[PDB]
Protein backbone atom coordinates (compact mmCIF):
# COMPACT_ATOMS: atom_id res chain seq x y z
CA UNK A 1 0.00 0.00 0.00
CA UNK A 2 3.09 2.34 -0.23
CA UNK A 3 1.40 4.35 -3.05
CA UNK A 4 -2.25 5.45 -3.45
CA UNK A 5 -4.03 8.00 -5.72
CA UNK A 6 -7.60 9.25 -6.47
CA UNK A 7 -9.21 11.58 -9.07
CA UNK A 8 -21.90 1.03 -29.82
CA UNK A 9 -21.49 4.68 -31.00
CA UNK A 10 -18.12 5.09 -29.19
CA UNK A 11 -14.62 3.62 -28.66
CA UNK A 12 -12.13 4.14 -25.81
CA UNK A 13 -8.41 3.52 -26.52
CA UNK A 14 -5.48 3.31 -24.09
CA UNK A 15 -1.74 2.53 -23.83
CA UNK A 16 0.05 1.23 -20.72
CA UNK A 17 3.86 0.92 -20.24
CA UNK A 18 6.41 0.60 -17.39
CA UNK A 19 9.92 2.18 -17.69
CA UNK A 20 12.43 3.02 -14.86
CA UNK A 21 9.71 1.88 -12.38
CA UNK A 22 7.46 4.72 -13.68
CA UNK A 23 4.14 3.36 -15.00
CA UNK A 24 2.63 5.50 -17.75
CA UNK A 25 -0.87 5.71 -19.23
CA UNK A 26 -2.19 7.34 -22.44
CA UNK A 27 -5.68 7.51 -23.96
CA UNK A 28 -8.10 8.63 -26.68
CA UNK A 29 -11.93 8.60 -26.92
CA UNK A 30 -13.83 8.73 -30.27
CA UNK A 31 -17.16 8.09 -31.99
CA UNK A 32 -17.16 5.01 -34.32
CA UNK A 33 -19.33 3.69 -37.20
CA UNK A 34 -18.65 -0.10 -36.89
CA UNK A 35 -17.97 -2.41 -33.87
CA UNK A 36 -16.55 -5.47 -35.75
CA UNK A 37 -12.89 -4.30 -35.90
CA UNK A 38 -10.71 -1.25 -35.05
CA UNK A 39 -11.23 1.80 -37.36
CA UNK A 40 -9.23 1.85 -40.63
CA UNK A 41 -7.80 5.35 -40.02
CA UNK A 42 -5.40 7.34 -37.79
CA UNK A 43 -5.87 9.26 -34.52
CA UNK A 44 -3.34 10.11 -31.78
CA UNK A 45 -3.26 8.98 -28.10
CA UNK A 46 -2.41 11.59 -25.41
CA UNK A 47 -0.96 11.07 -21.88
CA UNK A 48 -3.08 10.90 -18.70
CA UNK A 49 -0.86 9.71 -15.82
CA UNK A 50 2.71 8.96 -14.63
CA UNK A 51 2.93 6.68 -11.49
CA UNK A 52 6.25 6.22 -9.52
CA UNK A 53 5.43 2.60 -8.53
CA UNK A 54 8.82 0.70 -8.81
CA UNK A 55 6.78 -2.61 -8.75
CA UNK A 56 7.39 -5.28 -11.43
CA UNK A 57 4.62 -6.12 -13.99
CA UNK A 58 4.45 -9.15 -16.36
CA UNK A 59 0.71 -10.08 -16.23
CA UNK A 60 -2.55 -8.12 -16.16
CA UNK A 61 -6.35 -8.63 -16.03
CA UNK A 62 -9.39 -6.48 -17.03
CA UNK A 63 -12.25 -5.70 -14.59
CA UNK A 64 -15.81 -6.17 -15.95
CA UNK B 1 20.54 -2.95 16.76
CA UNK B 2 19.69 -5.64 14.13
CA UNK B 3 16.36 -4.40 12.56
CA UNK B 4 17.87 -2.90 9.33
CA UNK B 5 17.42 -5.78 6.82
CA UNK B 6 19.00 -6.27 3.34
CA UNK B 7 19.11 -9.08 0.67
CA UNK B 8 16.86 -3.43 -11.70
CA UNK B 9 16.98 0.45 -11.54
CA UNK B 10 14.33 1.59 -8.99
CA UNK B 11 13.13 -2.08 -8.75
CA UNK B 12 12.03 -3.23 -5.24
CA UNK B 13 11.00 -6.48 -3.47
CA UNK B 14 9.76 -7.50 0.04
CA UNK B 15 9.20 -11.30 -0.41
CA UNK B 16 11.32 -14.05 1.23
CA UNK B 17 16.45 -15.40 4.21
CA UNK B 18 17.38 -11.66 4.53
CA UNK B 19 20.56 -10.44 6.20
CA UNK B 20 20.49 -7.42 8.55
CA UNK B 21 23.13 -4.92 9.72
CA UNK B 22 24.61 -5.47 13.22
C1 LIG C 1 9.80 -9.37 -12.91
O1 LIG C 1 8.91 -10.52 -12.72
C2 LIG C 1 9.22 -11.72 -13.53
C3 LIG C 1 8.28 -12.85 -13.11
O2 LIG C 1 6.93 -12.58 -13.55
C4 LIG C 1 10.69 -12.11 -13.35
O3 LIG C 1 10.99 -13.11 -14.38
C5 LIG C 1 11.54 -14.39 -13.93
O4 LIG C 1 12.96 -14.22 -13.60
C6 LIG C 1 13.65 -15.45 -13.16
C7 LIG C 1 15.10 -15.06 -12.83
O5 LIG C 1 15.81 -16.21 -12.32
C8 LIG C 1 13.53 -16.51 -14.27
O6 LIG C 1 14.06 -17.77 -13.79
C9 LIG C 1 12.06 -16.75 -14.66
O7 LIG C 1 12.01 -17.71 -15.75
C10 LIG C 1 11.37 -15.43 -15.05
N1 LIG C 1 9.95 -15.65 -15.32
C11 LIG C 1 9.29 -15.06 -16.32
C12 LIG C 1 7.79 -15.37 -16.43
O8 LIG C 1 9.85 -14.28 -17.09
C13 LIG C 1 11.63 -10.93 -13.58
O9 LIG C 1 13.00 -11.37 -13.35
C14 LIG C 1 11.26 -9.77 -12.64
N2 LIG C 1 12.17 -8.63 -12.83
C15 LIG C 1 12.56 -7.85 -11.82
C16 LIG C 1 13.55 -6.73 -12.17
O10 LIG C 1 12.14 -8.01 -10.67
Amino acid sequence: CTFEYVSFKNLREFVFKNIDGYFKIYSKHTPINLVRDLPQGFSALEPLVDLPIGINITRFQTLL
Amino acid sequence: NYNYLYRKPFERDISTPLQSYG
